[PDB]
């Protein structure tokens, strides 16, 4: 799994 | 008359509105080389860092879908198709490099010795970070590695600003937290760094808003969530 | 070894998932500057059309949320915002015309030189009226008129051969009546026109459909719902 | 009012 979240 | 710069400022909003945001970067490009020894407004500094963030994500979002379409090809072996996606590719990589290279420059130029203040000066070094983490996201080997330490670099800068300066509620702050964390986890591959980071940040301003509250509640209030949406995520995959 | 035909077309494909919508162009337009005697495949047609709705699509929207912002300073006098509004404005609309100029020149030189059946006639002749319908949208005076002759002459030239040869539910012909009633009233400002001709492509298709049925009822259907949702505000708003 | 659909 890949691609979380940022700011 | 209006100045150079209100009139440049006022294009740019003009550009975000239309959602023209290449044309936004030059708007606020204009506006910071006409820097003196001033420095840009939060506004202004806020509409060049959303001007570019728009640029580049429309091509890491599609560097992202090409990327799981040459991944699918290669399962195949349909080899003449995974050379047209990484033509496709290569070209999506390069306009990535261009748009980093214009923000580096100019962050390195003018923005960062300019910066007056604690919430500047870390608002442009995680700039900084971000940039070179974006770079990292489709390089390898030399390249790869140059990039992963231009990151921890600017990172650890802006870091050593904020955790002194900056409250742990602090917008700011928080965003760097995130993306530090999201650094070793997407870049180094390094999960347990990842949560350990979100994890202090976000108890550090639990602690914060429990006893003095924090005067930006709407903006801390969504970063924490994603610090948390993170640690949720990367901790059940762990487990997995 | 795959044909460059080949390859642009997957380029395009390519291009349409990364929703990089210039190049989708470039590349379709290299598939038809490539064609003989023979015509693009409903595919490549299909894909051609998609590309450049996507490309003109941008410009539009941009356009109408500049037009609104002048409109609203507009009501307050504020005129050095007025101005550079329409500088702005001034340039959107030198793409939407260069944007208009590439297909219509291609539809002329090229597509519709080569349509061979009825279905790919009336494709052509509606994606000629489209794009001068476009023109029409922000012009004014004779400028203005000339799009709409330009316009009411396609899409005239359209329905002669889709009322004689295509089936009132084929989507096509649906499409045609749906932006031809479009173009009365947004264009020619006559509701009344524009209500007659979509109940008329309305009514035939529902008749057709209640005795021989349709074979492709996903898409007829999306479009008659399209020319009733119009009926309904049309209608509405005259009896305001 | 403006702004209606369109194929």
């Amino acid at each position: 799994h890949l691609y979380f979240s940022s700011n | 008359a209006p100045t150079a710069r209100e009139e440049n400022v006022y294009m740019a909003k003009l550009a975000e509105q239309a959602e023209r945001y290449e044309e936004m970067v030059e708007f606020m490009e204009k506006v910071s080389n006409s820097l003196g020894s001033e420095e840009l407004t939060v506004e202004e500094r806020n509409l060049l860092s959303v001007a570019y963030k728009n640029v580049i994500g429309a091509r890491r979002a599609s560097w992202r879908i090409i990327s799981s379409i040459e991944q699918k090809e290669e399962s195949r072996g349909n080899e003449e198709h995974v050379n047209s996606i990484r033509e496709y590719r290569s070209k999506i990589e390069n306009e990535l490099s261009k748009i980093c290279d214009g923000i580096l420059k100019l962050l390195d130029a003018k923005l960062i010795p300019s910066a007056a203040s604690g919430d500047s000066k870390v608002f442009y070094l995680k700039m900084k970070g971000d940039y070179h983490r974006y770079l990292a996201e489709f390089k390898t080997g030399a390249e790869r590695k140059e990039a992963a330490e231009s990151t921890l670099t600017a990172y650890k800068a802006a870091q050593d600003i904020a955790t002194t300066e900056l409250a742990p509620t602090h917008p700011i702050r928080l965003g760097l937290a995130l993306n530090f964390s999201v650094f070793y986890y997407e870049i180094l591959n390094s999960p347990d760094r990842a949560c350990n980071l979100a994890k202090q940040a976000f108890d550090e301003a639990i602690a914060e808003l429990d006893t003095l509250g924090e005067e930006s509640y709407k903006d801390s209030t969504l970063i924490m969530q994603l610090l948390r949406d993170n640690l949720t995520l990367w901790t059940s995959d762990m487990q997995d």
